[PDB]
RNA sequence: UAGCUAGUUGGUAAGGUAACGGCUUACCAAGGCCACGAUGGGUAGGGGUCCUGAGAGGGAGAUCCCCCACACUGGUACUG
RNA sequence: GUAAGAAUAAGGAUCGGCUAACUCCGUGCCAGCAGCCGCGGUAAUACGGAGGAUCCAAGCGUUAUCCGGAAUCACUGGGUUUAAAGGGUCCGUAGGCGGUUUAGUAAGUCAGUGGUGAAAGCCCAUCGCUCAACGGUGGAACGGCCAUUGAUACUGCUGA
């Protein structure tokens, strides 16, 4: 295989059918002042039985595009 | 069809060719795949720097040499070596 | 100041407003004159400087200063403005090339011949 | 030293207003150095230029200072302010040259430096920039001096 | 281009005979001009000093400012003493070596003999005066113009010159402590870094 | 506080400026490591780790010459700050005082000097520099 | 320039395309983005690179090479 | 390669200070010059001409657009009593920073390996055009990104 990309994030909202949206925070150094800045990005993952709720810590992996703006799936729910 | 051809890179009056494998649908001295050898027809011996470790590899992969390419690869080897099955 | 303040809003760099603006950022511009007259400096100089109202090819009305002595510069003449203001006439911010299409050069000039458009005697 | 050469940095004409008219006067700054180890600056005030320069060099002949100039130039980088000016001296090589300003060049040529880079990111007053260069040059201590002050051999300060 | 003018004037405006210590160096040694013969300006600026110290070397060899700056920034690529390598590459010129070998007693004659296919360098004839002689070159004289009238008429520590075959075997690149010249390279470096 | 390391350096700098003899700084592992490094490099005379406190004290004796005192600590400043952390591998270490000063670098092995870490080819975070 | 989006956001079945996919259709829910700058306006092809500068940076994207868009102004399909 | 013949070939800018180079003649706040200071009202080293001098050189000056000098937007590398600059004062949201010790992970940080970072271009070294420009070869660089293996001193997270 090839071990497609994987991210770890926090569930932000569950208001859709069989789909969740999580937010991932990363600390990147500023290109000029060299100060580490917390930048956020929101992914859209795929859920089957609607198990995770807002405030959890999930781990998603990149797959084929299952829909528009939806190319991830939750596999490794860690904390609730 | 990937072909083994020559790319002109010298100066005005004195040419200097690179024996390189490239796609036929590309410009002469532009994009290529992998530089193979080097040809300098500025001295009497007509110096060459062929690389028989990749020439036969490209020939097996499906390269198609031209007249000058197959005349440079003639008196430097890799043709009597590509023939051996 | 603070690194956090700089990260939020960095240093603002100004644009350095140019000097010669009404010539479209070209070295020379052709133009036609409409009024050739004379003006006074501010102080304490006392003279009669020769200026001309030139309408450039890009639709700009400027005031050019005629260098040297000796010229025709009628009410309608094709001149070539190059730029370079003077600190005596308020408003004149351009110069006219001597030796251009229609403007005359100078006679009896021998030292600064490259300027004022004078041939070598 | 004994073979002291002088150099006039700047001569400025001053004026004092009185009831009658203007009372002129000349002030001169002269840096005199042995070109090897010692240098000193002085100020002279008079009415004639030659008398002012003579008083300046006679006052600068006193209070000479010794400066370490390891090899051919300064041992390390140093800053000197003395109020208005702000001079920064950095050693370069053994063949670079003295890249200095207007008044710093005379001081660096009179003290005996031949390859250094000095940036004056401050005022342009000859009265203050010479003293700023002096303040930046007197704070320099060589490797032997720092080793003796620490108490460690002269190999741990390098390794 | 070349100077092609009076050399005594150039010697007088610098106070040092660089084209041969001979006639006219004395006898009004003061600089030329109607205002140079009189009491010149006393206060001489450091910029004037550096500029004249550069022009002395720029006039002694016959180099223009363009080529001099090119050679300076070429020699400045060496990590050693910049002025030292500058003077070394300026001395390594072909016409300068021909002048030092005894032939063409002046550099102005060196850059008129070398530019006439009268001298050969390592076999093939080289008629370029700015030719940079690397250490270990063999300079000879063309056999056609070998028995000339001026060559035998006109005929160092690093040049091994042999008069029997017009040899000279340029080797052992000299140093500042060996090249005799009354010029200060540190001033030239400071002027070009100004 | 905002930077105990900055306070530890500031107390020493102020005492040196005021021509004191001993300082009674609070204690911590990082301050003890910095004190050990400084004593090994030869910028302080002696140091004592005083107990009988909830945190503990560090009593450091400052060094001056026996004539023309001229304190050996002329400039002791920080490079990394809690508002801007500056790290560097074993190629971008500073050149404090042209090799005549020390630069403390917290490395993956421990607390070392800028010159003692370049030999080990380890990077780390530059904490402070002393002339 | 503080609200924007209504096939828009997600799902269930079909039609499909070389190929997954609101790409399209039928049905259900109201979702999705936004101060870490949506939306709106002005300008602009992008990069390897060029100039300058001690460096950090700043200013441009000719000629050489790679990618994209276009062929009087617009739309559509066939052959392959 | 052979044969007459120095024959077939030097100009532009500047000269009060910045900035390298000064004397005279004519005009008398006029004509004019000028990048800034600014010169000319009848003894002008600043205007025009002549002589001399300086720089560059088959080029020399002006204009237009850029970088440096400008530490004059400052992370490197500035300030806020009187020169421009502390909000009229508190509370507090988002955010920024974090007293001591200890256990765990290793996200930031550091080190190694593999892949990539096209060619061309800059730099270094070496060869061919009589040298150079130019061209060939090699190295360095491409400060970056992905995967993996280690260290745990400092920051982040969890527990005490």
């Amino acid at each position: 295989r090839n071990l497609r990309k994987e991210r770890i994030g926090v569930v932000t909202s569950n208001k859709m059918d069989k789909s969740i949206v999580i937010s991932e925070v990363r600390k990147v150094k500023h290109p000029l002042y060299g100060k580490f800045v917390l930048k956020t990005k929101k992914y859209v993952a795929h859920d089957e039985t609607n198990d995770c709720n807002i405030g959890d810590t999930v781990r998603i992996s990149e797959t084929r595009p299952l829909s528009k703006t939806k190319c991830w799936r939750l596999v490794e729910i860690l904390e609730r | 069809s990937v072909k083994i051809r020559l790319q002109r890179h010298g100066k005005k009056g004195k040419p200097f060719y690179w024996v390189v494998a490239a796609d036929a649908r590309s410009k002469r001295d532009g994009k290529y795949l992998e530089k193979i050898g080097t040809y300098n027809p500025n001295t009497n011996p007509a110096t060459v720097e062929l690389n028989l470790d990749s020439i036969v590899k490209w020939l097996h992969q499906g390269a198609q040499p031209t007249d000058t390419a197959r005349a440079i690869l003639s008196y430097k080897g890799a043709l009597l070596k590509h023939h051996l099955d | 100041p603070t690194i956090q303040q700089l990260v939020r809003t960095g240093r603002t760099q100004i644009t350095k407003k140019s000097k010669s603006v009404a010539l479209d950022s070209c070295p020379q511009r052709r133009g036609v004159c409409t009024r050739v007259y004379t003006t006074t400096p501010k102080k304490p100089n006392s003279a009669m400087r020769k200026v001309a109202r030139v309408r450039l090819t890009n639709g700009n009305e400027v005031n050019a200063y005629i260098p040297g002595e000796g010229h025709n510069l009628q009410e309608h003449s094709i001149v070539l403005v190059r730029g370079g203001r003077v600190k005596d006439l308020p408003g004149v911010r351009y110069h006219i090339v001597r030796g251009a299409l229609d403007t005359s050069g100078v006679a009896g000039r021998t030292q600064r011949r490259s300027k004022y458009g004078a041939k070598r005697p | 030293g004994l073979e002291l050469k002088d150099r006039l940095v700047s001569v400025n004409r001053v004026t004092k207003v009185t009831k009658g008219g203007r009372a002129f006067g000349f002030s001169a700054i002269v840096v005199v150095g042995d070109e090897n180890g010692v240098v000193g600056h002085g100020l002279g005030k008079s009415k004639d230029v030659s008398e002012a320069i003579a008083k300046a060099v006679e006052d600068a002949k006193k209070n000479l200072v010794r400066i370490p100039l390891n090899g051919q130039s300064v041992p390390h980088e140093q800053k000197g302010k003395f109020g208005g000016a702000r001079v920064f001296l950095i050693p370069a090589s053994h063949g670079t040259g003295v890249i200095a300003g207007g008044a710093v060049r005379s001081v660096l040529e009179s003290v005996g430096i031949h390859d250094v880079l000095s940036k004056s990111q401050g005022s342009s007053n000859p009265h203050n920039v010479v003293k700023a260069t002096f303040d930046a040059l007197l704070q320099m201590r060589s490797a032997h001096t720092v080793a003796k002050q620490r108490g460690v051999s002269l190999e741990k300060v390098f390794k | 281009a070349r100077y092609t003018g009076p050399k005594t004037k150039i010697a007088r405006k610098f106070g040092e005979a660089i084209f041969g210590d001979d006639k006219s160096f004395e006898k009004r040694n003061y600089p030329p001009g109607q205002h140079g013969m009189a009491k010149k300006r006393g206060k001489k600026s450091e910029y004037a000093v550096q500029l004249m110290e550069k022009q002395k070397a720029k006039y002694s060899y016959g180099i223009l400012e363009k080529q001099f700056r090119n050679l300076f920034e070429k020699a400045s690529a060496t990590k050693g003493v910049t002025g030292e390598v500058l003077l070394q590459l300026c001395e390594a010129r072909l016409d300068n070596v021909v002048f030092r070998m005894g032939i063409a007693p002046s550099r102005r004659g060196a850059r008129q003999i070398v530019s006439h296919r009268h001298i050969t360098v390592n076999g093939e004839v080289v008629n370029i005066p700015s030719y940079h002689l690397k250490p270990g070159d063999k300079v000879a004289v063309r056999e056609k113009s070998k028995s000339l009238e001026a060559i035998e008429r006109s005929l160092y520590e690093w040049i091994t010159w042999n008069n029997d075959l017009k040899e000279g075997t340029f080797v052992s690149v000299p140093a500042r402590l060996q090249i005799p010249e009354n010029i200060k390279e540190q001033l030239i470096v400071e002027l070009y870094n100004k | 506080y905002t930077d105990p390391i900055a306070d530890y350096l500031t107390r020493v700098r102020n005492a040196v400026a005021a021509n004191h003899k001993v300082v009674e700084i609070p204690a911590s592992n990082l301050k003890k490591e910095i004190t050990k490094i400084l004593f090994d490099q030869g910028y302080i005379l002696s140091y004592k780790f005083e107990q009988n406190t909830v945190q503990g004290s560090i009593k450091i004796a400052l060094k001056y010459d026996k004539d023309t005192k001229e304190p050996v600590i002329k400039d002791i400043q920080r490079i990394s700050k809690p508002g801007l952390r500056k790290y560097a591998g074993a190629a971008k270490l500073p050149r404090i005082l042209n090799g005549l000063g020390i630069a403390i670098v917290s490395t993956s092995k421990g607390l070392m000097t800028g010159k003692q870490a370049k030999q080990l080819n380890v990077g780390g975070e530059v904490i402070c520099y002393v002339y």
